[PDB]
């Protein structure tokens, strides 16, 4: 996990889309914590999350890139596939399911950035987001145009 | 790559 | 709705 996850710091700080941010953390020794990513996604432009940066955390587990890593939104997003917890539901992230190593970390924050504005509706993560999609669209944009300018960087 | 929310 |  450890060589693969610097040669994606390595090449993430060579090259990365911009207004995305990508860094490790420190361990308690003062190494950097690889398996603990400090991320952040802006919403798209043209979509009701422009302007926002949102703010997530990457979890990878020893055995990474076997696994998918553990994405949440740190504070918890308002969008109907997040759970309320921030944890992002997204079928490559669960390794029973879509996961495979050969997906990337570039990979998994365009595709987050992709989830913010086609949300799927059919099997929703949380009560409160998808109640306002599913009854009211304009009350449901406001909610995310309100949250993308509370998100501002 | 197969990107739906769950 | 789902649980985590």
């Amino acid at each position: 996990a450890l060589s693969r996850l610097a040669q994606e710091r390595k090449a993430w700080r060579k090259d990365h889309p911009f207004g995305f941010v990508a860094v490790p953390t420190k361990n308690p020794d003062g190494t950097m914590n690889l398996m603990n990513w400090e991320c952040a996604i802006p919403g798209a432009a043209g979509t009701p999350w422009a302007g926002g940066l949102f703010k997530l955390r990457m979890l990878f587990k020893d055995d990474y890139p076997s696994s998918p890593p553990k994405c949440k939104f740190e504070p918890p997003l308002f969008h109907p596939n997040v759970y309320p917890s921030g944890t992002v539901c997204l079928s490559i992230l669960e390794e029973d399911k879509d996961w495979r190593p050969a997906i990337t970390i570039k990979q998994i924050l365009l595709g987050i950035q992709e989830l913010l504005n086609e949300p799927n509706i059919q099997d929703p993560a949380q009560a409160e987001a998808y109640t306002i999609y599913a009854q009211n669209r304009v009350e449901y944009e406001k909610r995310v145009r309100a949250q993308a300018k509370k998100f501002a960087p | 790559l197969r990107l739906r929310g769950c | 709705i789902k649980q985590e």
